[PDB]
RNA sequence: GCAGUCAAGCGUUCAUAGCGACAUUGCUUUUUGAUUCUUCGAUGUCGGCUCUUCCUAUCAUACCGAAGCAGAAUUCGGUAAGCGUUGGAUUGUUCACCCACUAAUAGGGAACGUGAGCUGGGUUUAGACCGUCGUGAGACAGGUUAGUUUUACCCUACUGAUGAAUGUUACCGCAAUAGUAAUUGAACUUAGUACGAGAGGAACAGUUCAUUCGGAUAAUUGGUUUUUGCGGCUGUCUGAUCA
C-alpha cells in the first residue's frame, strides 16, 4: 500500500543508540585544528555544573527590532576550581590510527588523584606511585630519557589533569582525571610546557576569555528504562483501544519478517554522550572575590550564587565559567568544555556582551529578594532579628 | 512642496514619523532613502531623531506634540527617553503622561494653536496638555470618528479631514480650528489622512502611490506650492 | 531594568518573574507570582489578606 | 505575512486553532468571528492550524449583520488571553480573545479598535495602529 | 494505465516552440479479466487509525537546457528520490468533489504492508420492518434497524540491561566497522535599479525573523500535588476548650 497520509520519522536516527553513557564524564572525541604560530595553551577544560539563573543584557545586533534593549537570558553557571598537571603523553601516527607510545607522570601527587586509582580506598596501603616517584631519586636520567622520546617522535602531546574536588561542595574526595591535547606550536615546546607546569594549577582565564564560543560536553540526565510515547515522541493512540494506548501500533510490515533498527522501541533513556556546540561565555569568574555578581550598572557587592545557595549543589566559591543557554547533564555533573572547531561570524556570534544585571534571588522558592540585605531592607525587623 | 517617500514599502507616513515646526522624528528602520527624503527637503535646518518609543516603530501613532513639546506614553522606556530629551532642543520640553489610552497619536491632533483631543480622556490630561501642547483644547470627533488624530491632519495653515465627512460637520468645525478644511483622500485613495502623510509649513510627505490630484490638493490645502 | 511593583502583594518585581494583565478596559496588572495571580482572579481584596502592603498600610503595622 | 506584513514577527505562543471563535472589536458590525484558517501556516499531519497575536486569519461573522455573513474573509488578530513571552522579559495575556476584520492588504473594514491592541500587532500592522486606542 | 517511432495536420506564417490522426513497436500487476497451480483436519474478510521503509513514472525545493523567453510570467525537456507533501464539511466509503491554507498539497510497493496493533462504520448468520416476486415455505441487480472481536510466559527479531575466559587489578586512550539531519518560506536591503514607449518590474551578496524536523535542558512562565506542607469548611465520634 503506502502511508496514505505521509509525515516525517519519530526520532532521530544519528544518535542511536540510546544505551547508557559508558562513564559519567563524557569523552572529547575531536579537539581543535592545531595552530602552530600561537603560545602553547590547553584546548579543553573540566568544570562541574552549579545551575542556571537570569540575566539581563542590552541587545545590539544591527537591523533587529530589539536592537538597543534590554533582554532576559538564561545562563548556566559551571564551577572552576582551577585544574592540575599530573602528567603528559605523546602520541604517534600509525597506518591503523593514533597510537600512545609512552607516558610521563609528575613526581608529587595529590590525595585525591591517588584515589582515582581506588576502589577500596580505606583497605588500601595506598602505594600506587611509590615505585615511580623513587625515579626521580636519581638525577632524572629515566625520565628524562623518556621525555626525550615524546620529543623525537609524538606527532600530538595531550597533557593529564586532574580536577581539584576539595574545593567543590560535592562530597566525592575522588578526582576526574583527563587528557587534554594543546594547540600551541613545536611539539617540542609543549612537552616543555608541559615538564614545566607540574603539579601547578591553571586556571580559567588562561584558557576561556570573555565573549567566545565553545562546545558543552557532558552525559545527559538519566530518566531510566522508557516507553515509546515520551522516548520517541509518538501520538498517543485513541481512548479506545485495548491493551493499552500509549505504544506504537504498527511494528512492521509482514514483510521483511523481522523488526527494523528504525522502528520505535522502549528502553534506556535519558544517561547519554551528548555535545551541543555555539555557546557564548557571559562571564568568566574569578574564585576569591566579591561582587562576581555585580556589574558595571549593578554595583551592590554580591556573588553569583542565589540565597540560600545553588539547589542541591552548593555556593560557589570557586572560579566559573558562565555561559549563555542550556547545556546537557545536570546539576553536580562533571562537564568538559571545549574550544570551538571553526571559526565563526555569524554576526550573533562576534558580538560583545555586557551583562546589564544577574539574578541572585532564591531558586527554592519564588524569590523576592536579591540580597539578604534586600531582604531585611523591605521586610523589617521580624521577632527574632534586634 | 509635497513629497513622496515609502518607508520600506509602507505608504503611510504618519506612522512612522512625527514633524512639527521645531523638530522631526523618523522611525529606526529599514533604508535611509527614507531618511535622505526629510532632510533633502529640510536640510541642516531642524533635528531629525531616530527613535522607538515604547519599542515600536511607530512613534507619531505613540506621541502626540507640537514645536512647544511633546508628549510621551507611558510605556516608552526610560533609557529611550533620554535620547530624545538631548537631541531635541531644550526649548521643547517633554512630560511623559499616565492614561488608560496609551497611542496619543490617533487620540490628539493638535497645531501650535489648536488641539483637538478624543472625548473619553481624562480631565487630568486636558489640563496637562495645556501646559505642555501650550494650546486650547476641544473635544470633537470628526464625521462619527473617534480617533480624531488620525483622522484630521492639521497644521497652522490650514488642515484636512477624511473625505466621508459631512459638509455642515467641515463647516462646523473649521470656525474651531480657524483654518480651512478640506475633504480628500491620500495614497491611491485610503481614509485615513492623518497616517498618511506628515506636514508641516514648509514641508509635506505623503505615500508615494499618491495620485497626482490627491498631491495637489494635499498641495493647495497646506499652502505648500509657494503661495 | 525598572523595578515595577506588584499591585496585588506590593512585591518588587525583578525581569523575567511572574506575569501582566491587560483587563478590558486596558488597564494593565502586573503580578510577582502565581499565588498573587490567583487571588485575584479570586476577587480577593487586597485590603483584606493579612500580609499584603496594602493591608499592612491600613493596619498600620510595621510603619513605626 | 505577505500582502501587508511590515517586517518579521517573533513568535508567540499559538493561542486560537482552527474553529476558534473571538470577539471582533471593530464597529463594521460583525459580533464575532469564526477563524477557518491561518495565513502562512506549517503543514503537519494531525496539527490543527493555529493563530496568535498579530496573525492573519480566514474569517466568517456568525453573530453580525447578515450583510457580512455566510462568507470567507481575511482577520486579524488584534488579543489572545493565551499568555505569550515578549523579549524585555514579561509574560503577559489578555482577558479575552479578539480580532478586526480586513482585506488581503491589510486595510481595515471598520474605523476603530475597542480596547486594547497588543504591540505585536500594532507594528506589525500600520493600518490597525492607525485604528488602535489604548496600545497595551 | 503508462513510453517510443513516421508525421497526414492544428498553431500569424512555421511538421519537429508546442503536437498528433492514420497506424505500427513496446512497457505496466495500483484496472478489469481468463484460467483453477497452492490452501476448505481454516493463511481472521472492507476501510480508517498508528507506524516504519523501499521504488520513480518529479507535485514542491536544487542546479541546468529550451521557447515564437524584453522584464515579469509560464511552459517543455535534463540530471535528481536528499528532503517535504496538509486542516477540514458530506459519505463505511477506498475513489471522488467541494471549502481554506501551502513552497507543494505527486504516483505507487511491502501477503490489495499493518485486527495475539486498535476500531467494528460496511459486507455477512440467528431477531425485526418494507417494496417487488412466488399458491406457499420462502427468494432478493434491494432498502432498513439490533447484534460476544480469544491467547504470548515459548523460539527468533527488535529495543534497552549484565556477563565467564583472555596472570590479578586500576586508570587513561585509540578507532575498525555501523548509524548520521536538518528543512523550507517570507520580510528589509540591492531598487522602483536592470529590461521597458509604457503598463509594469527582477537577480547575485548582505541582513532580521519564520515553517516542518531534531537534541537537550528547567533560570523564568505554565501544568501537575500523598510535602496530606500550611490554612479554610462539612457530617459525625473522642464529655467540651485544645488536639
Amino acid at each position: 500500500s503506502h502511508r496514505k497520509y505521509e509525515a516525517p520519522r519519530h526520532g532521530h536516527l544519528g544518535f542511536l543508540p540510546r544505551k547508557r553513557a559508558a562513564s559519567i564524564r563524557a569523552r572529547v572525541k575531536a579537539f581543535p585544528k592545531d595552530d602552530r604560530s600561537k603560545p602553547v595553551a590547553l584546548t579543553s577544560f573540566l568544570g562541574y555544573k552549579a545551575g542556571m539563573t537570569t540575566i539581563v543584557r542590552d541587545l545590539d545586533r544591527p537591523g533587529s527590532k530589539f536592537h538597543k534593549r534590554e533582554v532576559v537570558e538564561a545562563v548556566t553557571v559551571v564551577d572552576t576550581p582551577p585544574v592540575v598537571v599530573v602528567g603528559v603523553v605523546g602520541y604517534v601516527e600509525t597506518p591503523r590510527g593514533l597510537r600512545s607510545l609512552t607516558t610521563v607522570w609528575a613526581e608529587h601527587l595529590s590525595d585525591e588523584v591517588k584515589r582515582r586509582f581506588y576502589k577500596n580506598w580505606y583497605k588500601s596501603k595506598k602505594k600506587a606511585f611509590t615505585k615511580y616517584s623513587a625515579k626521580y631519586a636519581q638525577d632524572g636520567a629515566g625520565i628524562e630519557r623518556e621525555l626525550a622520546r615524546i620529543k623525537k617522535y609524538a606527532s600530538v602531546v595531550r597533557v593529564l589533569v586532574h580536577t581539584q574536588i576539595r574545593k567543590t561542595p560535592l562530597a566525592q574526595k575522588k578526582a576526574h582525571l583527563a587528557e587534554i591535547q594543546l594547540n600551541g606550536g613545536s611539539i617540542s615546546e609543549k612537552v616543555d610546557w608541559a615538564r614545566e607546569h607540574f603539579e601547578k594549577t591553571v586556571a580559567v582565564d588562561s584558557v576561556f576569555e570573555q565573549n567566545e564560543m565553545i562546545d558543552a560536553i557532558a552525559v545527559t540526565k538519566g530518566h531510566g528504562f522508557e516507553g515509546v510515547t515520551h522516548r520517541w515522541g509518538t501520538k498517543k493512540l485513541p481512548r479506545k483501544t485495548h491493551r493499552g494506548l500509549r505504544k506504537v501500533a504498527c511494528i512492521g510490515a509482514w514483510h521483511p519478517a523481522h523488526v527494523m533498527w528504525s522502528v520505535a522501541r522502549a528502553g534506556q533513556r535519558g544517561y547519554h554522550s551528548r555535545t551541543s556546540i555555539n555557546h557564548k561565555i557571559y562571564r568568566v569568574g574569578k574564585g576569591d572575590d566579591e561582587a562576581n555578581g555585580a556589574t558595571s550598572f549593578d554595583r551592590t557587592k554580591k556573588t553569583i550564587t542565589p540565597m540560600g545557595g545553588f539547589v542541591h549543589y552548593g555556593e560557589i566559591k570557586n572560579d566559573f565559567i558562565m555561559v549563555k543557554g542550556c547545556i546537557p547533564g545536570n546539576r553536580k555533573r562533571i562537564v568538559t568544555l571545549r574550544k570551538s572547531l571553526y571559526t565563526n561570524t555569524s554576526r550573533k556570534a562576534l558580538e560583545e556582551v555586557s551583562l546589564k544585571w544577574i539574578d541572585t534571588a532564591s531558586k527554592f522558592g519564588k524569590g523576592r529578594f536579591q540580597t539578604p540585605a534586600e531582604k531585611h531592607a523591605f521586610m523589617g525587623t521580624l521577632k527574632k532579628d534586634l | 512642496m509635497a513629497t513622496r517617500t515609502q518607508f520600506e514599502n509602507s505608504n503611510e507616513i504618519g506612522v512612522f514619523s512625527k514633524l512639527t515646526n521645531t523638530y522631526c522624528l523618523v522611525a529606526v528602520g529599514g533604508s535611509e532613502n527614507f531618511y535622505s527624503a526629510f532632510e533633502a527637503e529640510l536640510g541642516d535646518a531642524i533635528p531629525i531623531v531616530h527613535t522607538t518609543i515604547a519599542g515600536t516603530r511607530i512613534i507619531g501613532r505613540m506621541t502626540a506634540g507640537n514645536r512647544r513639546g511633546l508628549l510621551v506614553p507611558t510605556q516608552t522606556t526610560d533609557q529611550e527617553l533620554q535620547h530624545l530629551r538631548n537631541s531635541l532642543p531644550d526649548s521643547v520640553k517633554i512630560q511623559r503622561v499616565e492614561e488608560r489610552l496609551s497611542a496619543l497619536g490617533n487620540v490628539i491632533c493638535c497645531n501650535d494653536y489648536v488641539a483637538l483631543v478624543h472625548p473619553d480622556i481624562d480631565r487630568e490630561t486636558e489640563e496637562l496638555i495645556s501646559d505642555v501642547l501650550g494650546v486650547e483644547v476641544f473635544r470633537q470627533t470628526i464625521s462619527g470618528n473617534i480617533l480624531v488624530g488620525s483622522y484630521c491632519s492639521l497644521s497652522n495653515q490650514g488642515g484636512l479631514v477624511h473625505p466621508q465627512t459631512s459638509v455642515q460637520d467641515q463647516e462646523e468645525l473649521s470656525s474651531l480650528l480657524q483654518v480651512p478644511l478640506v475633504a480628500g483622500t491620500v495614497n491611491r485613495g485610503s481614509s485615513v489622512v492623518g497616517a498618511g502623510m506628515v506636514v508641516n509649513d514648509y514641508l509635506a510627505v505623503t505615500g508615494l502611490d499618491t495620485t497626482a490630484p490627491e498631491l495637489s490638493v494635499i498641495e493647495s490645502i497646506f499652502r505648500l506650492q509657494d503661495a | 531594568m525598572k523595578v515595577e511593583i506588584d499591585s496585588f502583594s506590593g512585591a518588587k518585581i525583578y525581569p523575567g518573574r511572574g506575569t501582566l494583565f491587560v483587563r478590558g478596559d486596558s488597564k494593565i496588572f502586573r503580578f510577582q507570582n502565581s499565588k498573587s495571580a490567583s487571588l485575584f482572579k479570586q476577587r480577593k481584596n487586597p485590603r483584606r489578606i493579612a500580609w499584603t502592603v496594602l493591608f499592612r498600610k491600613h493596619h498600620k503595622k510595621g510603619i513605626t | 505575512s505577505g500582502n501587508g506584513a511590515q517586517g518579521t514577527k517573533f513568535r508567540i505562543s499559538l493561542g486560537l486553532p482552527v474553529g476558534a471563535i473571538m470577539n471582533c472589536a471593530d464597529n463594521s458590525g460583525a459580533r464575532n468571528l469564526y477563524i477557518i484558517a491561518v495565513k502562512g501556516s506549517g503543514s503537519r499531519l494531525n496539527r490543527l492550524p493555529a493563530a496568535s497575536l498579530g496573525d492573519m486569519v480566514m474569517a466568517t461573522v456568525k453573530k453580525g449583520k447578515p450583510e457580512l455573513r455566510k462568507k470567507v474573509m481575511p482577520a486579524i488578530v488584534v488579543r489572545q488571553a493565551k499568555s505569550w513571552r515578549r523579549r524585555d522579559g514579561v509574560f503577559l495575556y489578555f482577558e479575552d480573545n479578539a480580532g478586526v476584520i480586513a482585506n488581503p492588504k491589510g486595510e481595515m473594514k471598520g474605523s476603530a479598535i475597542t480596547g486594547p491592541v497588543g504591540k505585536e500587532c500594532a507594528d506589525l500592522w500600520p493600518r490597525v495602529a492607525s485604528n488602535s486606542g489604548v496600545v497595551v
